[PDB]
């Protein structure tokens, strides 16, 4: 209900990839990966996710937040990889849902399983360029509070297209 | 199939095989 | 008749092994062990040895290149290519009597020697080939390049026990501009340790072997030293780690160590160069872990160390240049710096122009006002602008798909929704507008005596000083607000043609500054820096705060103490 | 500069090093020897500009150690 | 908001003088350059007290396409240690990222304790500083006295024109 414009913003921006990518090595710039969605609490961004892998079709893998924090050691390693490549097989698009469990920016305490996640994913998406064999990694993000996301978490080739979803207004409110 | 880690027996059932040459099984 | 190709099994792993079926070698016409050539689909060719596949049936290929064409390794079967016989031919292969090899080692004569027969033995082998060397191999070759030979390996030939080795030899990215003034300063420093077959241990010292480069987050910092990289060799160890260590204490010390002991394998008839990167490392709530900035000073002492040995040049970039080391800062391990700071009005249209040749972007465009719109920006945020520009002239579009339009409406349109970089506005900032002595109304006498006491003794320097006039060192304005004091200071830097670093009290307001008495500190060295130069503290009420107070008044008095053109004047 | 250094060739070695001790009156210790700094890497250059490419095992052994680096080397180094 | 100027009254000179700042910089920038002038920028608003000043506000924003953003007087200073920067901060780029907008500032003369009133001077300065170029961003203030209003707020790149509304005739 409501978000009319920024719906269709998301199926255009998750449509033109898996379908043409020659368009985007046509003009100037990299066909993109991250895709980070954000806003208020209580909004519609863990909805409109699930809608998007309802409709294009393919694999679609979801991981969630706060399942991947406690652990015993560091098996995030092993995990992530195999999710995504193997993903990566199905030539496919990757959800990260609570992005501020798996990676916080919390400087102060110097926890173990904090402070090299981080190079676990920039380390990773850096690598998941497929520009050997030219396949598809689409990265949708989802967080609450996209104001502690580390700083180099928006650089380009990671997380770099921000929509924000934000609080309804009378007019949407109506439609709602 | 069966196979011993470690002592421990195992009992593996094979439901699919997909080989080289593309050609898959029921 | 068509066959297909199949991966290779972990007994023909480097081996030049080709497993055909019965059929095929009754129509070769081939025996077991003799020379085929096969012509690959993608390019090139590679020469293998028959032998049949234990099965007996026939339809399939399997083949191991290790004589191959350079750059002709294409041999992987995920897509399941199919080759057609004709592809393949019984090549006769006559014993040679000589050849001639060139050899790419691993990172004296007569071990290369033994390596390389040892390697080709009972081989056969064509011109313009790499023989690579299996692995697990022995030795220390790792591929050799056939040359030449006597009787002539163009329709290929075999090597022999009895034959002769010799060795001969004949083997026939974003520019960014903006950076060009300390890219040059970087050479005239780093050029002269990089011609150096010890002919600096011969007569001479070291200039110093340290730098350490500072600016805001988002100027091209680490893809500087990349561009002075392969401008001169160099294999450049990037180590980052901004988390190496852990709970143990210093238990990286003897990693980073072995770090330094490659800095050294690597040394030799070959330029190096260590890349410590985000010598950041964040501000712990508590004391940082000893390890943490202890190694540190092992690399400081290590590099100070690095004096008694061979001297590898270390160049270092932080974001914040403030609150290091202070004994990293006396004459050694680093005492040169080279400060890129935020981008003026003039090569932020070259910033622009180097991003807009690449894309197809139309003639009717503006430079001046997208450079002067975009005041506030970095240069990442010119390539995301000029990356977002991109988008929505593809997003949105027409069904023809041949001319790639880009105009001043989706540029305007990508301006909006892009947030501006921060820690920008502070430090102190140099070029502002021109503002002439004839702006000023009234005041002739202030003009007359701002000129006798600054302007005169920074332009004229031996007519002051054989005249017999003192220069007074540093001046204070006072008066009511509303009466001109920024602007008269603004029109005696723009008469000097001297630098200008101007510091004031709203600047201090932000919450980004840390402490502000080494960001004092910092203002005083670039002044030093860059030579005949004006410092003016504008509101210094608010700089010494009309504790921090006593602190500050301090690190200002002992400054101003302590101080053929030189000098700073304080304003 | 009895006690320069003895050692590194050519220099000047004559009876005019008393004109540059009559120059001298700036500082010492550790600004004359930034002066063998600013005199043993500091007279190449110059060669490195006449030829256009050579291996410098052959350029120190054609060094040449001249009196014009020491004006020059006056005006980069102040003595207190 | 749905305020119209016959609701009000039809303040017709202070229709004029609102309009020379908020769409003459965009729709006529001829004839600044014409006679010699810089484009005024921001716009304070004093008089007597009541709620006629936010009533004026909300009528400029409805007869032009604008969009309201109100940021509130004394409630800000009074309030915690840290986020109350936060936001303004978000007052700010909410008002870029939409459309041509109009911040409302209330009470001027409040901020004019000493770490209290200054770390919010601070973030106020260094955004407002941001859209100095932008023309499509314009920042409306309303105050009670003008006396004690801050002259660091009143340089001219920042709060300009001074408009005078009375009690009714
Ligand atoms: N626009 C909408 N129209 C209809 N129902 C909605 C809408 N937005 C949210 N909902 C309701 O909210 C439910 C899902 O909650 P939502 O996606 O808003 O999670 P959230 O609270 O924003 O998540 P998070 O904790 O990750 O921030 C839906 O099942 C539906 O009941
Ligand atoms: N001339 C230029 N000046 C500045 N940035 C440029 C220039 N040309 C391109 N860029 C942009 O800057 C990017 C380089 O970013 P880089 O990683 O070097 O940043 P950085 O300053 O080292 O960052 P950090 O402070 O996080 O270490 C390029 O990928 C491009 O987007
Ligand atoms: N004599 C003058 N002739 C022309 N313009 C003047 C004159 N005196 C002041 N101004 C104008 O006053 C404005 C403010 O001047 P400026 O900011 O340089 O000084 P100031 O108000 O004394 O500074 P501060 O308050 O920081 O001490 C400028 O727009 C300047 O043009």
């Amino acid at each position: 209900g409501g978000l009319s414009s920024q719906l269709k913003a998301i199926r255009e921006i998750i449509e033109l990839p898996l379908k043409q990518p020659e368009l985007f090595k046509s003009y100037g710039i990299p066909a993109p990966r991250g895709v980070l969605l954000y806003g208020p609490p209580g909004t519609g961004k863990t909805m409109i996710a699930r809608a998007v892998a309802n409709e294009v079709g393919a694999y679609v893998s979801v991981i969630n937040g706060p399942e991947i924090i406690s652990k015993f050691y560091g098996e995030t390693e092993a995990k992530l990889r195999q999710i995504f490549a193997e993903a990566t097989l199905r030539h496919s698009i990757i959800f990260i849902d609570q992005l501020d469990a798996l990676c916080p920016k919390r400087e102060g305490a110097q926890n173990e399983v904090e402070k090299r996640v981080v190079a676990s994913l920039l380390t990773l998406m850096d690598g998941i360029g497929s520009e050997v064999s030219e396949g598809q990694v689409l990265v949708l993000g989802a967080t609450n509070r996209p104001h502690a996301l580390d700083a180099a978490l928006r650089r380009p080739g990671r997380f770099d297209k921000e929509i924000e979803i934000g609080v309804p207004n009378a007019q949407d409110r109506l439609d709602i | 199939l069966y196979c011993t880690f470690y002592g421990r027996p195992y009992k593996l059932q094979v439901l699919r095989v997909k080989g080289a040459d593309g050609m898959i099984l029921g | 008749p068509l066959l297909k190709l199949l991966p290779l099994d972990a007994r023909d792993r480097g081996t030049q092994r080709c497993r055909l079926g019965p059929a095929a070698l009754h129509a070769l016409g081939a025996r077991l062990g003799s020379a085929v050539k096969i012509s690959l689909p993608d390019g090139g060719s590679c020469l293998c040895t028959a032998w049949p596949r234990r099965d007996g049936a026939d339809g399939f290929v399997q083949l191991d290149p290790l004589c191959a064409s350079p750059g002709a390794a294409v041999g992987a079967s995920r897509s399941r290519r199919s080759l057609s016989l004709n592809r393949l031919l019984l090549v006769p292969c006559p014993p040679l009597r000589r050849v001639a090899v060139w050899p790419v080692l691993r990172e004296n004569t007569a071990a290369v020697l033994e390596a390389a027969q040892e390697l080709l033995r009972n081989r056969p082998i064509s011109l313009g080939h790499v023989v690579v060397a299996p692995p697990g191999a022995p030795g220390l070759v790792a591929a050799l390049h056939i040359v030449g030979g006597t009787p002539s390996p163009d329709p290929a030939g075999l090597v022999t026990p009895r034959t002769r080795v010799s060795l001969g030899g004949e083997p026939p990215e974003v520019p960014l501009g903006g950076l060009s003034e300390a890219a040059d300063s970087l050479r005239e420093l780093l050029r002269l340790p990089l011609r150096y077959p010890r002919a600096l241990t011969a007569l001479g010292l070291a200039v110093p072997r340290g730098v350490l480069l500072a600016g805001p987050p988002g100027v091209g910092k680490t893809q500087l030293v990349r561009a002075v990289a392969r401008e001169a060799g160099a294999e450049l160890l990037a180590v980052s780690a901004p988390a190496l260590q852990g709970s143990r204490p210093g238990e990286t010390e003897e990693n980073v160590r072995r770090v330094f002991q490659r800095a050294r394998e690597l040394a030799s008839r070959g330029p190096s160069l260590l890349f410590l990167d985000e010598m950041d490392a964040l501000c712990p709530q508590r004391g940082s872990r000893a390890p943490e900035s202890r190694v540190v000073a092992q690399v400081l002492t290590l590099l100070d160390g690095a004096s008694g040995d061979r001297e590898v040049v270390v160049v270092g970039a932080t974001n914040r240049p403030d609150a290091l080391d202070p004994a990293l800062r006396r004459p050694g391990r680093f005492d040169r710096e080279v400060v890129i700071g935020t981008p003026t009005l003039k090569q932020r249209k070259e910033i622009l122009q180097v991003i807009t040749s690449k894309m197809p972007i139309s003639s009717h465009v503006d430079l001046g006002l997208l450079a002067e719109m975009t005041v506030g920006y970095v240069g990442a945020d010119l390539t995301a602008l000029c990356r977002e520009a991109a988008m929505h002239a593809l997003l949105h579009s027409e069904k023809n798909q041949d001319n790639p339009v880009i105009d001043e409406i989706d540029f305007l349109e990508a301006f909006k929704n892009i947030q501006p970089s921060s820690f920008r506005s502070v430090i102190g900032l140099m070029d502002i507008k021109p503002v002439d002595w004839e702006e000023i109304g009234g005041l002739e006498d202030v003009k007359l005596k701002l000129k006798q006491s600054i302007e005169w003794p920074l332009k004229f320097p031996w007519e002051f000083v054989r005249m017999g006039l003192t220069q007074p060192k540093g001046v204070l304005l006072y008066g009511p607000p509303g009466c001109a004091k920024t602007t008269l200071v603004r029109a005696l830097a723009t008469s000097c043609h001297c630098s200008f670093v101007s510091v004031s009290g709203a600047d201090l307001f932000s919450p980004f500054v840390g402490d502000s008495e080494k960001v004092l500190s910092q203002i005083f060295r670039q002044a030093r820096a860059s030579t005949p130069a004006i410092l003016f503290l504008d509101e210094i009420d608010s700089i010494l705060g009309a504790d921090v107070q006593e602190r500050v008044l301090s690190v200002l008095l002992n400054e101003l103490d302590g101080v053929f053109n030189r000098s700073v004047m304080i304003i | 500069l009895q006690k320069l250094l003895r050692r590194v060739p050519h220099l000047l070695t004559e009876a005019e090093l008393l004109q540059l001790a009559n120059s001298a009156h700036g500082y010492v210790g550790a600004d004359l020897k930034v002066l063998c700094n600013e005199a043993g890497l500091c007279a190449l250059r110059r060669i490195l500009k006449k030829q256009p490419n050579l291996p410098d095992v052959k350029v120190a052994g054609l060094v040449k150690i001249t009196l014009k680096d020491f004006l020059q080397a006056m005006n980069d180094i102040r003595p207190s | 908001p749905n305020v119209s100027w016959s609701d009000i009254g039809g303040l017709e000179s202070i229709k004029l003088k609102l309009e020379q700042a908020v769409e003459w910089p965009l729709k006529h920038p001829e004839s600044f350059i014409r006679m010699g002038i810089q484009p005024p920028k921001g716009v304070l608003l004093y008089g007597p007290p009541g709620c006629s000043k936010t009533m004026i506000a909300k009528a400029l924003a409805n007869e032009s396409g604008l969009n309201f953003l109100a940021i509130k007087g004394p409630e800000l200073m009074n309030k915690y240690v840290g986020e109350s920067e936060r936001a303004v901060r978000e007052t700010f780029r909410k008002a870029r990222a939409v459309a041509p907008s109009i911040i409302f500032f209330d009470q001027l003369d409040a901020l004019a304790a000493g770490n209290v009133a200054d770390r919010v001077l601070a973030q106020l300065l260094t955004e407002m500083d941001g859209i100095e170029q932008l023309k499509d961003v314009t920042i409306l203030a309303a105050t009670n006295r003008p006396d004690r209003i801050d002259k660091a707020l009143m340089r001219p790149g920042r709060i300009d024109r001074i408009i005078y509304v009375p009690l009714p005739d």
